[PDB]
């Protein structure tokens, strides 16, 4: 015997409801580093630094970064292109989110 | 047909027995030497072919570099041959005692070696074979102070065969470790850390056999001894069966637990070394990418990498937090009072250290008869079972079966005495 | 508990002693139905 | 259904030229993999850095590019990050650290060039399986 | 400095968890030479008890705290960090750390058995100190706050697999059942919430070893991304900390 | 009664096995389809022309399914008492390509909800491991348009509703029950087929024990005696 | 394969090692010819 | 073939919780605690000095008696165990009775997964066990178990339907 407020509010699971502005791009604040390795050169060491500094408020804002070398700002560039932001899910980020997510083999 | 248990009382004949079984014993030594400097291959990790005596001669540190394979290939076929013939040494006299004509009437002879029943002899010929192991046992000792070396797998860089100086003779360490827990960790013998106490270790037991084996020479046993143990031959089986067994058990778990007796170099990693290989390879993994280990929640809220022993240290997490009693040489450098350093760990972790965690932890003792390695589950590309698992199955088996004889003898000594024969 | 912890051990011990001076015993030693040597 | 030359015609290098190999090798490809491999690189999929496969697609994407022959040689003397910024020779197999992967002390040009053609055959075979284990996983 | 007690002392009583001492010298000496320079912070965090402030009987309750038995055993006190302190524009001191150590002690409330399992948190502290620098132990000070996530991860998959990320999305062994009742369980959720620790200083000393004191926080406990509303915790006991900068 | 003769018809004793592993039903219900919709009617009232006996002769809670133990055992303490439609579930997809789901085996107690394309191709499924999912429901946007009997003439869109019909489309044409009225747990149950044959079988093979026991017992009249 | 000069033995060396258990077989034999007892 | 078959059962049918599997599974180790009981007793409780030599390979018709005491298994058994009809012919018909009375059970037993009428389910338990996530016991971690089998194992194991699986939709604990 219940109404939509409390039933809707529960009826969400935060991981499925993102399932629209994730998956057709790499979501730059909170997706795990493996995520990053379909894509040219941008691991290793970008991957690790994209990952510290978030969250970011445009995609374009990771150029911000400091310490960062001429050609990185220029391979972020072509690939800016796949990338996307969306407000931190405090879900997948307390929870080393570069790691925890099945090392599948 | 029991052929063997006719020759109970004729000594004459077991002579010639029991030194043609001692025969193959010793030729199983040069077989198997021989063998495996032949299949054998330099600087491949000696327990990935499927060696078992080598690196026993190599725990001798007969022939080795700081934990390097072996720069002279030698030393082997010195105890392959030697070994092989020392079977034919024998094979002659197993083969004359049994074939050539029984014994008791030689008079000069039954003075110097007499038979059953007669509690003052048996003392004396045990005392014998006493003074014969309180011997074997302080040779071990000479090779390791002022002999080539032993092999110490501890402190430090790469513990390369090394003499040992002034043993520790406390007469109160050496006992300790037989009043210790056998459980979590600490079994008896198996908790053998320092290789000094090994050495001194056998210091003891020499002259403590030689003063033993002496000691019945010329003493015939109690009235308590006697009538607490019968006197049959073949209750003397049933002592010497079960005491064999105990120790098979005794090294079976030896084999698997090691101390630096059985350097993880040569027989391989330690069923939990390979798991706490296997965390410590990934704090560095995701370290590399830049993951903070302290403040790590794995989906139980018990921190991926770190956690806690009931008796609150630092431990890696995951099953692995079953062996944080595990030691080493490559993981200690981490430790410190409380457990692991989270600030040795993050800033000082040398490479050479995830070498050997990505080794031992993809070499997992796992295995299967089709020499299948790692889970149940794998393709059969790849061949391993560690040395340990070899040795601790096999051995496990014989130790069984022979307490089953235990039973089996000591039980049919109760027929002698009065019941059935 | 440590009450306790001593306790155990005595009782233990306690039926320790009754197996083994119960089979070293110079009186009951190794007595059976057929023969006894004493 | 037999193995074939256009099978074995793998490229070369980055440009345009291919080599169709040959029976006798591609055989030695495996029982070298087998020999200093398979322990850490079993069915194509590292077991130490599970988010890193040997996928031939995966290869083309490094840095520098690894989808040909040439490439595979030149890590398997020396090591490349993926992207090309470290030098991981003190924690990789190498031509170059020999001295630490012991395994590696006896090999010689030709049976790298072999090792890279099982790589690269393999998947023309295997499908999606010697990816990240289907069949396996 | 050096007096070393091996690892091989400490395994035997469980020391670890009781942080280190500072028993006779009262110098709650500790200079203005900040306002000269900066300084960082290693400190050690050990429980006496816990306390679960359960009772459901309405608008007729003033205190309702009872003690409690600790089923986790030598688990607790594990909190080893680092930290920074920083002095604001008004003379006061803040804190803010770097590992951000956490532990997961269960505890067992005499009353029902219920059994009451919290994720003791320290992470994202901040600190704060009162007035000035011109004293320290005799005005002992240090107060600020937590940042409690959830005992349980997305991953965690529960008796019927189902959660936030992986698991089920319904319950299986029964498929033409009722959804609405289920949903409360089908569906996980995460909380993340207040935190709110203080602390007082009973002696500080020389010139190395510089803190020790009363420790006081105050938490929620686990309530499985779903169930039985959090029962409110109350945590006490003990503390160490080391600073140094020049 | 199991297999089904002249003797076993079919609202006497329920449906078959057979029936459910053959599509049997199915097969009737689209040629009455395609016969209509060739015929100048709107696929809304096609659907809601088929009789609907006949769809609930498709739900598959009517295959004898599941049940060792489960006293009373009536189908209604299992999906409940059905009073519904003859509703069939399209799943389109964004593009407007009609999905097909993938039906769940008599065999299986639990199936993993799958949306196949009409050539057999993978298009949507209810990811276990969300994280590194590609062919979410979200992902790829379903919607569900149920154009069947009076009861459901209509459209949905949100995800959390189109997914429940997915799973309940699972076992065929979808149903709603008076779940209520005999506190049903919601678990399936047996037909009386599977009951009279677990039956009669049991019986007949404790039966054969019974030929060869007073058989040879009275073949055997002075060894019985010894 | 570290034998150096002897080189040509593999074989015999590689047969080898198993006739311990060889041995168990002729006591059969041996027994076969004596009519078992 | 055979193996394959076991696993088969345990992942649609949960066998092992059949009632009938358990008494079957009754039978076939009764029978084999008897064969060891009824021939080490023998063996062991057989006529001193039957034979001069003492070793027991002689028999002949007129041994009426046989080589062994019942009187003495009697009060072996009964003062370690605490039972023992001794009976001859009733111990031997027993013989008959638990091996053979438990096959037919386990046949029973199928005759039942014939039409899928299986021991699978505990209401009581997965209705609590869907109300709340706090609550655990070993009938639950096994079904867990079971739809992994089914799962992995029936697309390559069913080739007819051709099942289609794709990666994330296989229920899988975490890093394994
Ligand atoms: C300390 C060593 C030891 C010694 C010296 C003896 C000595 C004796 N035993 Mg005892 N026994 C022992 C250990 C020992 N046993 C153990 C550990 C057990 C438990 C298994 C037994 C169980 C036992 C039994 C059950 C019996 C004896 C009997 C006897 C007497 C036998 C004469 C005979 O007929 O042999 C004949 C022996 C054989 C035909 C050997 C069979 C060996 C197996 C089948 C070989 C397996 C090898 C396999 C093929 C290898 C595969 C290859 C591998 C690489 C994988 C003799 C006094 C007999 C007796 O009456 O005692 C007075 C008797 O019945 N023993
Ligand atoms: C562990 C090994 C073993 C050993 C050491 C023995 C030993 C013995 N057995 Mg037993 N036996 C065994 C296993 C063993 N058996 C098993 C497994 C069974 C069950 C199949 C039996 C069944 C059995 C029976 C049934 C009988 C015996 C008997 C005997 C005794 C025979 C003495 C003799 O002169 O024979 C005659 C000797 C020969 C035919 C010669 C064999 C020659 C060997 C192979 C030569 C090897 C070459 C040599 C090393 C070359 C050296 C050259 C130099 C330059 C180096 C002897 C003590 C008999 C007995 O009554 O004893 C009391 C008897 O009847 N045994
Ligand atoms: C006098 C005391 C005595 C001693 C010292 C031994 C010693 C030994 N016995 Mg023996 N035994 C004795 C009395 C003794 N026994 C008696 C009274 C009996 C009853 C008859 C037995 C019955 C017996 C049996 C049934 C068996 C043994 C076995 C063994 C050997 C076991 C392995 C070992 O411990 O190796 C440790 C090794 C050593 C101590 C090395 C000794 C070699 C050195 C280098 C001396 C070489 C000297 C040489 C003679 C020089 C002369 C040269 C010439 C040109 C002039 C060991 C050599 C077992 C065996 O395997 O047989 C060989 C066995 O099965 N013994
Ligand atoms: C387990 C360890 C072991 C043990 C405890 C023994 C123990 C023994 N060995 Mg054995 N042995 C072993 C291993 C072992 N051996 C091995 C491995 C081998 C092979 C290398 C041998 C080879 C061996 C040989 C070759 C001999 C022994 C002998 C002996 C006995 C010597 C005692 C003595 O005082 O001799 C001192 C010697 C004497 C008193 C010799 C007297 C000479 C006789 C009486 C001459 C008869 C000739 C006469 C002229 C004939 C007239 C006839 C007419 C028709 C014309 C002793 C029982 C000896 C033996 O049994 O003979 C007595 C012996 O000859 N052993
Ligand atoms: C007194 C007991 C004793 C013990 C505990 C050890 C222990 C060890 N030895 Mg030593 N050894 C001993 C006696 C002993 N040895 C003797 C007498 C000799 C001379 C024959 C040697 C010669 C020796 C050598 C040559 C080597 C070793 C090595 C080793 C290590 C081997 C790893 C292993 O597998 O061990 C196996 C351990 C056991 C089977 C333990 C048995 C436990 C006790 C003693 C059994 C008690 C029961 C017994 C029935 C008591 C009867 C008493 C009576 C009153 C009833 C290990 C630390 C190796 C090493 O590398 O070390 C430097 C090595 O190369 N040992
Ligand atoms: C080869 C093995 C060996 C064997 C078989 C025997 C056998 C015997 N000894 Mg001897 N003994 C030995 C070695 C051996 N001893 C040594 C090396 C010494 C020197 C310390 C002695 C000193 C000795 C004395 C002083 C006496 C005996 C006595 C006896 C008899 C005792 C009756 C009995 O068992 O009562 C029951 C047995 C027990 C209550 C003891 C159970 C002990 C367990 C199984 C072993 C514990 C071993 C130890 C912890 C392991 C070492 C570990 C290492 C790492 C340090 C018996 C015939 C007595 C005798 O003959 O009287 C005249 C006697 O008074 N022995
Ligand atoms: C190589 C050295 C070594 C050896 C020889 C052993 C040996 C043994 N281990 Mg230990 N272990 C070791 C290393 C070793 N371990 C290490 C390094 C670890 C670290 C993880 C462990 C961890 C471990 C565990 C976790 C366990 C064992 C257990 C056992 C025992 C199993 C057999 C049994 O059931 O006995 C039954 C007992 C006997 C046969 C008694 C022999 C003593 C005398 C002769 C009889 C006394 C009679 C009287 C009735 C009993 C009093 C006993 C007392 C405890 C109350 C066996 C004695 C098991 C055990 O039962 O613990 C003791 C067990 O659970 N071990
Ligand atoms: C031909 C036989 C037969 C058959 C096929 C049916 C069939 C049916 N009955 Mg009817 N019933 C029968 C005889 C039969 N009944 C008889 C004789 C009576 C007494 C008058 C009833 C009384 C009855 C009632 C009161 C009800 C039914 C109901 C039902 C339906 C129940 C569905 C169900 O879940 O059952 C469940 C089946 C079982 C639980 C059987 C489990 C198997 C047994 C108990 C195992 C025994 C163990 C083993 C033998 C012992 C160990 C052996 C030893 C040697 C080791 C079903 C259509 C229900 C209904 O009408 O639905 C609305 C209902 O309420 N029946
Ligand atoms: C209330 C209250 C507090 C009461 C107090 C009770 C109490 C203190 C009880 C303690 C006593 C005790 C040790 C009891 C054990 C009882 C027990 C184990 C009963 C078994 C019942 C049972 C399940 C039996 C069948 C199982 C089975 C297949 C057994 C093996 C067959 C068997 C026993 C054969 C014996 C046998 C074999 C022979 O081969 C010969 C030849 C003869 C002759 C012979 O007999
Ligand atoms: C069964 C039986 C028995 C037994 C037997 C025995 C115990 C035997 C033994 C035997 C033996 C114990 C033997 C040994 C042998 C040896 C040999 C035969 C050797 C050889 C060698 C050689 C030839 C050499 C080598 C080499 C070298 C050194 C160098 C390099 C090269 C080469 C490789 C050439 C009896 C009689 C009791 C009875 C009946 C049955």
């Amino acid at each position: 015997a219940a109404t939509a407020s409390t039933e809707e509010e529960l009826v969400n699971v935060v991981d499925e409801k993102l399932g629209t502005a994730y998956g057709e791009k790499i979501d730059l604040n909170n997706t795990n580093i493996a995520a990053f390795i379909q894509y040219r050169g941008l691991y290793p060491t970008l991957a690790k630094l994209i990952v510290k500094n978030a969250p970011y408020e445009s995609v374009e804002d990771v150029l911000n970064i400091p310490g960062l070398t001429e050609r990185q700002k220029q391979i972020l560039r072509e690939n800016l292109e796949h990338f996307t932001v969306t407000e931190v899910e405090t879900a997948l980020v307390e929870g080393g989110d570069r790691y925890n997510n099945g090392l599948y083999k | 047909w029991a052929g063997n248990a006719r020759l109970i009382n004729l000594s004459g004949k077991l002579l010639g027995a029991h030194v043609a079984h001692a025969g193959l014993i010793v030729f199983w030594a040069g077989a198997m030497t021989l063998f495996e400097l032949a299949h054998f291959i330099p600087e491949k990790p000696m327990y990935e072919q499927g060696l078992i005596l080598i690196p026993h001669i190599a725990t001798l540190g007969w022939g080795v570099g700081p934990g390097g394979e072996v720069v002279d290939t030698f030393p082997f076929f010195v105890v392959g041959v030697v070994h092989l013939i020392s079977s034919a040494v024998l094979g002659f006299g197993g083969v004359y005692h049994a074939i050539r004509g029984p014994e008791t009437l030689e008079e000069y002879s039954s003075f110097f070696g007499y038979d059953w029943k007669d509690k003052n002899k048996m003392t004396t010929i045990l005392g014998f074979h006493l003074i014969v192991l309180g011997i074997g046992a302080l040779l071990l000792v000479a090779k390791a102070m002022f002999f080539g070396g032993l092999y110490d797998t501890w402190a430090p860089g790469g513990g390369d065969v090394r003499v040992i100086t002034n043993p520790t003779l406390d007469p109160r360490v050496i006992f300790g470790y037989l009043l210790k827990s056998p459980f979590g960790g600490e079994g008896w013998i198996v908790s053998v850390n320092n290789l000094e106490d090994v050495v001194g270790g056998h210091i003891w037991i020499g002259l403590i056999c030689i003063a033993g084996g002496i000691w019945h020479i010329l003493t015939t046993p109690f009235g308590w001894a006697r009538r607490a143990f019968i006197w049959s031959g073949e209750a003397y089986l049933s002592y010497s069966l079960g005491a064999l067994s105990m120790m098979g058990f005794i090294a079976t778990c030896f084999v698997w637990f090691n101390n630096t007796v059985y350097p993880s170099e040569f027989y391989g990693p330690t069923g939990p070394e390979a798991s706490q290989a296997q965390a410590m390879t990934f704090l560095i993994r995701d370290q590399k990418l830049g993951a903070n280990v302290g403040s790590a929640q794995g989906p139980t809220g018990l921190g991926k990498y770190l956690m806690r022993s009931p008796t609150g240290e630092i431990i890696f997490g995951g099953e692995t937090m079953r062996f944080w009693d595990f030691r080493g040489p490559w993981l200690e450098p981490l430790r410190g009072p409380n457990g692991l350093d989270l600030n040795k760990i993050k800033n000082d972790i040398q490479p050479w250290q995830e070498r050997r965690a990505a080794e031992y932890m993809t070499h997992a003792p796992l295995g299967s008869l089709n020499s299948v390695g790692g889970v149940a589950t794998e393709i059969n590309s790849v061949n391993f079972v560690s040395p340990r698992s070899w040795l601790a199955t096999s051995h496990f088996v014989l130790a069984f079966f022979f307490l089953v004889g235990h039973l089996w003898h000591a039980g049919r000594a109760r027929a002698a005495a009065a019941g059935f024969e | 508990m440590e009450t306790l912890k001593i306790t155990v051990y005595i009782v233990v011990t306690f039926f320790v002693l009754l197996f083994v001076f119960g089979f070293l015993s110079g009186d009951p030693a190794r007595n059976p139905k057929r023969k006894d040597l004493e | 259904a037999e193995l074939t030359p256009e099978v074995l015609t793998v490229p070369l290098n980055s440009e345009g030229k291919t080599i169709t190999l040959t029976e006798k090798q591609y055989l030695e490809g495996k029982r070298l993999f087998q020999y200093a491999c398979a322990s850490c690189h079993v069915g194509g999929i590292t077991k130490t850095n599970p988010s890193l496969d040997l996928r031939t697609e995966t290869l083309a994407l490094a840095t520098p590019p690894r989808d040909n022959i040439e490439g595979l040689v030149d890590y398997m003397k020396n090591p490349t990050t993926y992207d090309g910024e470290q030098e991981i020779a003190e924690v990789h197999p190498s031509l170059r650290s020999a001295d630490i992967f012991p395994k590696m002390r006896n090999l010689t040009e030709k049976d790298l060039v072999a090792i890279a053609g099982h790589i690269l055959v393999e998947p023309k075979i295997l499908g999606d399986k010697w990816g990240g284990g289907k069949v396996y996983y | 400095a050096k007096q070393t007690l091996t690892y091989d002392d400490i395994v035997g009583t469980g020391l670890a968890n009781k942080c280190p001492t500072l028993d006779d010298t009262a110098r709650g000496a500790y200079p203005i030479d900040s306002s000269q320079t900066y300084r960082i912070a290693r400190l050690c965090l050990q429980p006496t008890t816990f306390l679960v402030k359960e009772e459901p009987k309405n608008k007729r309750q003033e205190a309702e705290f009872v003690p409690t038995k600790l089923v986790t055993r030598e688990t607790t006190s594990l909190d080893q960090i680092q930290g920074e302190l920083k002095v604001n524009s008004d003379g006061s001191l803040t804190f803010v750390e770097e590992d951000g150590i956490d532990f997961q002690p269960v505890t067992v409330q005499m009353a029902g058995g219920e059994r009451i399992p919290l994720l003791f948190t320290v992470k994202n502290l901040v600190a704060s100190t009162q007035p000035n620098v011109t004293s320290i132990t005799t005005s002992t000070d240090f107060k600020g706050e937590f940042n409690v996530p959830s005992y349980r991860t997305a991953n965690f998959l529960d008796p019927k697999g189902r959660g936030l990320a992986s698991g089920y999305d319904s319950a299986i062994a029964l498929p033409q059942a009722k959804e609405e009742e289920l949903a409360r369980a089908n569906v996980k959720r995460f909380s993340l919430t207040k935190g709110q620790i203080s602390l007082n200083v009973a002696k500080v000393d020389g010139r190395t070893g510089e803190i020790a004191g009363t420790f006081e926080s105050e938490q929620l406990s686990d309530d499985d991304m779903g169930a039985h509303e959090p029962h409110e915790v109350k945590i006490q006991g003990v503390f160490y900390a080391s600073i140094e900068p020049a | 009664m199991w297999y089904g003769s002249a003797t076993t018809p079919i609202e006497l004793f329920g449906p078959t096995r057979y029936q459910w592993d053959s599509s049997y039903f199915q097969q009737e219900i689209n040629r009455r389809v395609q016969a209509s919709l060739a015929s100048g009617a709107t696929l809304e009232e096609a659907w809601s022309a088929i009789p609907e006996k006949l769809a609930f002769y498709d739900y598959i809670g009517n295959n004898p399914a599941k049940g060792g133990l489960f006293r009373t055992g009536p189908m209604n303490k299992g999906d409940g008492i059905a009073q519904a439609w003859k509703g069939h579930a399209v799943f389109r997809n964004k593009e407007g390509e009609e999905l097909f789901v993938r039906r769940m085996p008599a065999f299986f107690e639990s199936f993993p909800v799958i949306l196949t394309d009409k050539n057999g191709v993978v298009k949507a499924d209810i990811p276990f491991r969300r994280a590194e999912s590609k062919y979410s429901f979200e992902q790829q946007g379903v919607t569900v348009s149920f154009y069947g009997g009076e009861l459901n003439g209509q459209t949905f869109t949100d995800p959390p509703t189109v997914k429940s019909y997915a799973r309940k489309a699972i076992f065929g044409e979808i149903f709603e029950f008076d779940t209520e009225t005999l506190n049903s747990d919601g678990i399936f149950r047996t037909s009386p087929r599977g009951w009279f044959t677990f039956a009669h079988a049991v019986f007949a093979l404790l039966f054969f024990f019974g030929h060869i026991w007073h058989g040879a017992r009275t073949l055997f009249r002075d060894v019985f005696s010894g | 394969k570290l034998p150096e000069a002897y080189a040509i033995f593999d074989p015999l060396v590689d047969v080898l090692p198993v006739i311990p258990v060889l041995f168990l077989a002729l006591a059969f034999v041996w027994q076969a010819a004596v009519g078992f007892r | 073939a055979i193996f394959r078959f076991l696993l088969f059962f345990q992942g649609f049918h949960n066998w092992t919780l059949n009632p009938f599997h358990m008494m079957g599974v009754a039978g076939v180790l009764g029978g084999a605690l008897l064969c060891a009981i009824h021939g080490a007793t023998v063996e062991n409780t057989l006529f001193q000095d039957g034979e001069g030599a003492s070793t027991f390979r002689a028999f002949n018709p007129t041994q009426a008696e046989e080589t062994y005491s019942m009187v003495t298994a009697n009060r072996f058994w009964s003062q370690i165990f605490g039972i023992a009809f001794s009976n001859k012919r009733w111990l031997h018909f027993f013989m008959l009775f638990v091996p053979v009375t438990g096959l037919w059970m386990s046949a029973i037993g199928v005759v039942g997964l014939a039409l899928n009428l299986r021991s699978y389910d505990f209401i009581s338990q997965e209705i609590r066990a869907a109300e709340d996530p706090e609550f655990e016991t070993f009938y639950t971690k096994n079904l867990l178990l079971n739809e992994g089998i089914r799962a992995w194992m029936a697309p390559q194991d069913q080739p007819h339907e051709n099942f289609v699986f794709p990666e994330e939709v296989l229920p899988r604990g975490n890093a394994l």
